[PDB]
RNA sequence: CGUCGCUACUACCGAUUGGAUGGUUUAGUGAGGCCCUCGGAUCGGCCCCGCCGGGGUGCCCUGGCGGAGCGCUG
RNA sequence: CGCCGGGCAGCUUCCGGGAAACCAAAGUCUUUGGGUUCCGGGGGGAGUAUGGUUGCAAAGCUGAAACUUAAAGGAAUUGACGG
RNA sequence: UAGCGUAUAUUAAAGUUGCUGCAGUUAAAAAGCUCGUAGUUGGAUCUUGGGAGCGGGCGUCCCCGCCCUCUCGGCGGGGCCCGAAGCGUUUACUUUGAAAAAAUUAGAGUGUUCAAAGCAGGCCCGAGCCGCCUGGAUACCGCAGCUAGGAAUAAUGGAAUAGGA
RNA sequence: UACCUGGUUGAUCCUGCCAGUAGCAUAUGCUUGUCUCAAAGAUUAAGCCAUGCAUGUCUAAGUACGCACGGCCGGUACAGUGAAACUGCGAAUGGCUCAUUAAAUCAGUUAUGGUUCCUUUGGUCGCUCGCCACUUGGAUAACUGUGGUAAUUCUAGAGCUAAUACAUGCCGACGGGCGCUGACCCCCUUCGCGGGGGGGAUGCGUGCAUUUAUCAGUGGUGACUCUAGAUAACCUCGGGCCGAUCGCACGCCCCCCGUGGCGGCGACGACCCAUUCGAACGUCUGCCCUAUCAACUUUCGAUGGUAGUCGCCGUGCCUACCAUGGUGACCACGGGUGACGGGGAAUCAGGGUUCGAUUCCGGAGAGGGAGCCUGAGAAACGGCUACCACAUCCAAGGAAGGCAGCA
RNA sequence: AAUGUAGGUAAGGGAAGUCGGCAAGCCGGAUCCGUAACUUCGGGAUAAGGAUUGGCUCUAAGGGCUGGGUCGGUCGCGGCC
C-alpha cells in the first residue's frame, strides 16, 4: 500500500526530498534517494531495504537504531503484532542434583522490519540487541532463514 | 510527584509488580510547558545535574528555514493549523515538536526579491514604489547584470509556495521541542509533504 | 547511596596493594586522578609500606606536605593521589627517582632509575580525536590529552612523553613483534613480544604474546601497553625480566638462594 | 467386637444477617507541597525641574531643601 | 509323526532372586543405569472435617489437621486348641 | 575434664525421600480397562585402510609428519613467502585461554615461646652495617556469557513438480 | 573413620518406626585456677525513649576599623595574633537495622553508537573586529542602641561597614583577514555589439557553547543521523563563556627622559572537552513452598504502531489516534514465607541436606505514609512541610519532637 | 370563626406513637461501573452499593448518489470503429 497511512508525513530524517525542481532537472521522473546503511557484524543489508519505499525509524537498516550487544536467534511463534512479532528460544536448563536438564523457554518481542516480507511462524530469525524500542522490546530482526521450506506446493 | 518509573506499570506477564523502594527524585516528570501564542515568556527550570532548560510558555516568533533556497530567517508565528497528535492542540494553539503552523512570509519574501530580483507574492505591482524601482532597476552594470540574469533561471517556485506567498502566510513544521529548549525553531513546509499536509487540512475542514 | 562513596574498607582493597587485616579498618581510598583506584597505588602506601620512609599516615602527611615528593616532575601535596603505571616518583633531597612498574606477580615494585631515564615517560594513547578548528587531539592512558600529535600515531599505541613538556619526541606502532606488558588480568606484569591478534567485531580483541622463555599466553586488547620497539625495552625492565616462573622453579630458587645465604 | 452409662482431653457442625485484629481496595471528603494564570502590601531608577543655582560663558558643569513627573519603569 | 510362529497354561530344575511362602519371572540389583507411566513412607485419627467439582439421588473424584500410640503388620517354626 | 548435664532447631546416622541409591504379589503400595495431547525416550546406515625421517624404542612401540579454498604473498608483474575474504550447515559435547573483588576454603613460606592465629621476617654488626637479603604465592570459584583446537556420540538440514551444483 | 545398637515374638527371619549415638547453635543448670583470641537486644517489639555525645571546617594566598591582645617608632590605608560574622566547602560519606521486597533485590555477563557527573588530573581561557578600566553601584552581616514573648538555636525596629557574596561593565589584543553586497575603475578578443579577468569606495555577518535547516565527504568505529568542515540564520532579561579576585620575594628599560612601560613563582576562577569517582536505566541466564491458586492482563495502559509531552537520556513514562494484542501445565496469575540477595557457614566417602538478621559487596528504611527546598549528587529525615499514631513544655496565647547512631 | 373534607410545610429527636410503621415520607428516569446468600442452574437481579446528568462553543465516528478515459486517425464545435 501507500506509505502515507498516519496522521503525521513518514519520511526518512536524513534524506532532503525538496532538491529544487529545476529547469536542469528533467521532472519527472526523479527517484526518490533511499537512506541505507550497512550494521556491520557481517549482516548484509536486504535488497529490500535498499530499493524498498517503507520507512521505519526502528528498521536496523533504514532506521534510527544502532545494533550493539547480544546476537542471538530464535523461532517466529506469533506475527499478530504491528511491525514486530514474538520469537521463542528454546534452551536447556542444568539442575546439578540429578545431574540432567530441563526444557525452558523465554518469548521475546522482537521489532521486525518491512523489509522482511517472507516471514512465516517457524522460520529462524537472528535478531540483535538495540536501544529500548518498547515497553518490552529490545531486539531487531537482522537475519531470517526458512525452515526447511523455499517452495510452496 | 509525577514519577517516570517503569516498576508502577504491570509486567509483560500481566502480573502486579511491587515497589521495593518509594519514589526517587531522579525519575520524575515535570508538569507539561503548553507552550501557547503571545508576547515572549520563557520560564527557566533547574534540571538534573545542575542544567537549565527553558519552558516557553508563550512564543510568537521563530527561526525557520526555506530549505530548498537555503534562506533562514526569524520571522512571526500566526497560529497552528494542524497536529498529528491532538486536534485538542491545535484548538488551544498549542505549539509542540511537530505541530505545523502559520508564520509571516515577509523575510523569505524580501530575501527572494533581494537575491532573485523577481516579484513575489505582489498582484499588480506600483504600491511600493519608492523602495522597490530601487530594486528592480538597480542600474547596474553588465557584470552585476550578467550575475543576476544567470540567476534568473532556476528562479522557479512552486504553485503552492506560490499561492502561500500571495496570502502572504507560509505554513511550515516545527523542529525544535518548546519547554526544553524555549525556542520554536522549524521548516517551511514544501513538496510532497506540502501536499499531503494540505490535503489533510482540506479534509480537516472544506 | 544517596551519592558517591569517600571511604574504602580495608579488606575490599585492591589485592596488589599487599594491605594486612590487622592494622585498622579502613584504606586509603585513593582521590581521582589519572588512573582508576583499581590498578593505582597511592602515595601514602607507596612511601609507608613500600619504602618505609613514613611509619603513619602522619608522617607521609608532613614528607608531602614539605614538598619533596615530585610524581611525574610536578609536586603533589595529596596524601592519596592515584600515582598509577610509569609514573616518575622524583625525591629530590635523598636523590632517587622510582619508576612504577608491576613486577612478575601484578604488584607495583620498587624500581629505583637514573635522573637522565626519569627524565621521560611511555604513555599507551587511548583515544584519538578531531576537535574544533580542525585540530586533532590525543588522549593516553593517563588523563593526559596533547594537541597536534603526529598523524601517523593511532589507536592504543605508545609515545615517549618527556616531563616538564609534555611533548612527544618518539612512537611505537602496535605492531606483531613488538615487545609489550600486560597491564591487567591475570597475565598481569608479564613482559612479551606481540606474535598475534586475533579480531573480535562488537567485542574485545585477543592478543597473544610469547616471552622470552617461549611461554605463550593471550589477554584482552585493553591490557597491552607496548613498551619496546620489536625486542629492546625503550625503560629499565624490573628484576626478572617481566618473566613469569611457576612454583616449581620459584621454591628451588629460593632454596639455592637460603643455600648461598648460609 | 460394638452400642449404652460414667470421667477427662482433642478437634468438627451450629442459629447468633456472631465478635476481634490485620491487609488490599471502590466511592466521597480532602491537608500540604509543586506548576500555571492572576494578584500587587511594599522597596528602588528615569522623567528631578516651585528654586536658589549657573560656566564652557535668560543659554546650569551642579554642590541641597522642597514639591512631586501624580507618568515611564524594575 | 514332526517343524515353525503367536497364545491359555502345566510339570521339572542349585539360572537366579527373595524375609520366606514362592517366582522361569517376582531372574538378568551394592557386579546397583533399556525407555516410560502411576504410586507408598510406622499404626490410628481417616478416606474423616472443610473447600472445590460431578450426580436426580445414592454417592464419586480431590483431600487435611489437632490429637493419640510403641508398636501395628508379613512369612515361616514349635506347641496348645478346634462344635 | 575446666568443663559437664538438660531443652530446642538443624546435620550425619536415613539406601526411613533413594540422581548416585529405596520400594509397590502377601509387609504401606500398580489406576477397572483402553485411547490419547503436552512431557520424556526413540532402530541400523555416510572416511576405513594404506604413508616418510625425526618417532608413548621402519626401530613393522610410534613424541608423531597427516601421504580448506583463493587474494596485495611485504622477505599490474621473481621462486627469495606467509597476509586480507569466506567456511562445502546450525548446535549440543569435550579440552584450552581470557574475564571473573577481597575475606573465608584448600594450600606454599615463615619456631606466635607451641597452637588457634598473623603476614610477617631473616643475614651479619668485628660498633660504625655512615645496612643488606626476601615474602606478602598458588589452587578452586557452579550455571550463564566470550575465544581457540577435536569431531566419536546426539539433534538438525542440502538435489524429487529439480525452483539442483 | 563409606560404622551402627536396644524395642513387636514362646522362639525365628523381615518390613517398619520409636529410642539410643556424634557434630554445631541458641538458651538454661552446676562448676570454674592461668593465659591468648573473640561473638554479644537478630529471633518476641522496624516497640517506646529521659539525659549526654555522635559534623564541622582557615592557609602566606576571599572579607578584621571587636581591644580581645599586641609590635607602633610617632605621623602611617592595612605590622602581627585573632573572637564574632559574611563567603566557600562538607553535612547525600560513615554508622545502625533487615520491616518491605519472589525475575523484584541480587550474582555473573554485556551495553549506554540511549544519559548525567561535584572533585582530582590534562587540555582551553588576546581565536570574537564590537568622560571609570590606574578598578564601577547598592545592600547586608558581625558591631552600638531600643525592645517583645512564660518559653525556642524566636526575632523586630533604628544606625553603620566589607567581598572571590550580590550585581554592573569597559579598554587591550585590533593591523586586518574571510564570506556576501557591491559605487565605479583598469587590463582585456577589441570591432559596430557581446567580452575573460583584475582591482575596488559604501554597506551586512564573523569565535566557542545553544536551536534549527541545508551542502560536501580531516580523522574513527563492526556499525553513526560520529567527529571535524561549509552555508543560512537564531541565541531565551528568573537571559552561557569571553577573569573589575588574593599572596610571595622583588627586579629590568629608560631614548621618549623623571613617571610610566615591563616582568617570575603561585592561589582562586571559569563556557566547553577529556579523565577519575561514580550513578541511572537496560541485555542474557539463575530463586524457596503452594493447584483446597488454571487461566490471567486489558474501561482506570494491558501488548504493539504513529506523532508528541515529560525526563539527564532509550522506553506506554504519560497524552492523542489506531491495531487487538501480551503471558500461561516448559506452571502464568494468585497466595505463603518464621524471605533482604550474594560472597559464605554447619554437616562431611561420593551425591547431597540445612543455615546465611550478623562486620565484605549490592539493596531498602529511619514511628506510618505522602510532598518538597538546597545542592553535582537526597524524594535526605542527627533538612523542611502536611496528615495519622504516640508524646514534651505552657503563664493555655503558643512552642518544640523522631536513639532500626554511641552509651 | 370553630370543627371538618382535600392538599402542603415544620426546628431538635427519629416509631419513643400504635394491636400493628396504619397513614405519610424515603427511593425512582437514563448512562457508566458494581452486584451476595441460595438455587429446580432458568433465576435471585433494577439484588445491595457508587458516580454522572444543565447551558454554550466545538471535535471525531457511524451514509447515499453520479462521474473516473489514451485521443478530430474526423463532420453523424457533435456522432459509428
Ligand atoms: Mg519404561
Ligand atoms: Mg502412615
Ligand atoms: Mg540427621
Ligand atoms: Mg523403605
Ligand atoms: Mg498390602
Ligand atoms: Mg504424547
Ligand atoms: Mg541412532
Ligand atoms: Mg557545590
Ligand atoms: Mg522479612
Ligand atoms: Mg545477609
Ligand atoms: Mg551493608
Ligand atoms: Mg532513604
Ligand atoms: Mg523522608
Ligand atoms: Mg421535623
Ligand atoms: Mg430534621
Ligand atoms: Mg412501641
Ligand atoms: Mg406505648
Ligand atoms: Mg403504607
Ligand atoms: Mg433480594
Ligand atoms: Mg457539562
Amino acid at each position: 500500500a501507500d506509505i502515507q497511512t498516519e496522521r503525521a508525513y513518514q519520511k526518512q530524517p536524513t534524506i532532503f526530498q525538496n532538491k529544487k525542481r529545476v529547469l536542469l532537472g528533467e521532472t519527472g521522473k526523479e527517484k526518490l534517494p533511499r537512506y541505507y546503511k550497512n550494521i556491520g557484524l557481517g549482516f548484509k543489508t536486504p535488497k529490500e531495504a535498499i530499493e524498498g519505499t517503507y520507512i521505519d525509524k526502528k528498521c536496523p537498516f533504514t532506521g534510527n537504531v544502532s545494533i550493539r550487544g547480544r546476537i542471538l536467534s530464535g523461532v517466529v511463534t506469533k506475527m499478530k503484532m504491528q511491525r514486530t512479532i514474538v520469537i521463542r528460544r528454546d534452551y536447556l536448563h542444568y539442575i546439578r542434583k540429578y545431574n540432567r536438564f530441563e526444557k525452558r523457554h523465554k518469548n521475546m518481542s522482537v521489532h521486525l522490519s518491512p523489509c522482511f516480507r517472507d516471514v512465516q511462524i517457524g522460520d529462524i530469525v537472528t535478531v540483535g540487541e538495540c536501544r529500548p524500542l518498547s515497553k518490552t522490546v529490545r531486539f531487531n530482526v537482522l537475519k531470517v532463514t526458512k525452515a526447511a521450506g523455499t517452495k510452496k506446493q | 510527584g509525577i514519577s517516570r518509573d517503569n516498576w508502577h506499570k504491570r509486567r509483560k506477564t500481566g502480573g502486579k509488580r511491587k515497589p521495593y523502594h518509594k519514589k526517587r527524585k531522579y525519575e520524575l516528570g515535570r508538569p507539561a510547558a503548553n507552550t501557547k501564542i503571545g508576547p515572549r515568556r520563557i520560564h527557566t527550570v533547574r534540571v538534573r545535574g545542575g542544567n537549565k532548560k527553558y519552558r516557553a510558555l508563550r512564543l510568537d516568533v521563530g527561526n525557520f528555514s526555506w530549505g530548498s533556497e537555503c534562506c533562514t530567517r526569524k520571522t512571526r508565528i500566526i497560529d497552528v493549523v494542524y497536529n498529528a497528535s491532538n486536534n485538542e492542540l491545535v484548538r488551544t494553539k498549542t505549539l509542540v515538536k511537530n505541530c505545523i503552523v502559520l508564520i509571516d512570509s515577509t523575510p523569505y519574501r524580501q530575501w527572494y526579491e533581494s537575491h532573485y530580483a523577481l516579484p513575489l507574492g505582489r498582484k499588480k505591482g506600483a504600491k511600493l514604489t519608492p523602495e522597490e524601482e530601487e530594486i528592480l532597476n538597480k542600474k547596474r552594470s553588465k557584470k552585476i547584470q550578467k550575475k543576476y540574469d544567470e540567476r534568473k533561471k532556476n528562479a522557479k517556485i512552486s504553485s503552492l509556495l506560490e499561492e502561500q506567498f500571495q496570502q502572504g502566510k507560509l505554513l511550515a513544521c516545527i523542529a525544535s521541542r518548546p519547554g526544553q529548549c524555549g525556542r520554536a525553531d522549524g521548516y517551511v513546509l514544501e513538496g510532497k509533504e506540502l501536499e499531503f499536509y494540505l490535503r489533510k487540512i482540506k479534509a480537516r475542514k472544506g | 547511596a544517596r551519592g558517591p562513596k569517600k571511604h574504602l574498607k580495608r579488606v575490599a582493597a585492591p589485592k596488589h596493594w599487599m594491605l594486612d587485616k590487622l592494622t585498622g579498618v579502613f584504606a586509603p581510598r585513593p582521590s581521582t586522578g589519572p588512573h582508576k583506584l583499581r590498578e593505582c597505588l597511592p602515595l601514602i602506601i607507596f612511601l609507608r609500606n613500600r619504602l618505609k620512609y613514613a611509619l603513619t599516615g602522619d608522617e607521609v602527611k608532613k614528607i608531602c606536605m614539605q614538598r619533596f615528593i615530585k610524581i611525574d616532575g610536578k609536586v603533589r601535596t595529596d596524601i592519596t593521589y592515584p600515582a598509577g603505571f610509569m609514573d616518575v616518583i622524583s625525591i629530590d633531597k635523598t636523590g632517587e627517582n622510582f619508576r612504577l612498574i608491576y613486577d612478575t606477580k601484578g604488584r607495583f615494585a620498587v624500581h629505583r632509575i637514573t635522573p637522565e631515564e626519569a627524565k621521560y615517560k611511555l604513555c599507551k594513547v587511548r583515544k584519538i580525536f578531531v576537535g574544533t578548528k580542525g585540530i586533532p587531539h590525543l588522549v593516553t592512558h593517563d588523563a593526559r590529552t596533547i594537541r597536534y600529535p603526529d598523524p601517523l600515531i593511532k589507536v592504543n599505541d605508545t609515545i615517549q612523553i618527556d616531563l616538564e613538556t609534555g611533548k612527544i619526541t618518539d612512537f611505537i606502532k602496535f605492531d606483531t613483534g613488538n615487545l609489550c606488558m600486560v597491564t591487567g588480568g591475570a597475565n598481569l606484569g608479564r613482559i612479551g613480544v606481540i606474535t598475534n591478534r586475533e579480531r573480535h567485531p562488537g567485542s574485545f580483541d585477543v592478543v597473544h604474546v610469547k616471552d622470552a622463555n617461549g611461554n605463550s599466553f593471550a589477554t584482552r586488547l585493553s591490557n597491552i601497553f607496548v613498551i619496546g620497539k620489536g625486542n629492546k625495552p625503550w625503560i629499565s625492565l624490573p628484576r626478572g625480566k617481566g618473566i613469569r616462573l611457576t612454583i616449581a622453579e620459584e621454591r628451588d630458587k629460593r632454596l639455592a638462594a637460603k643455600q648461598s645465604s648460609g
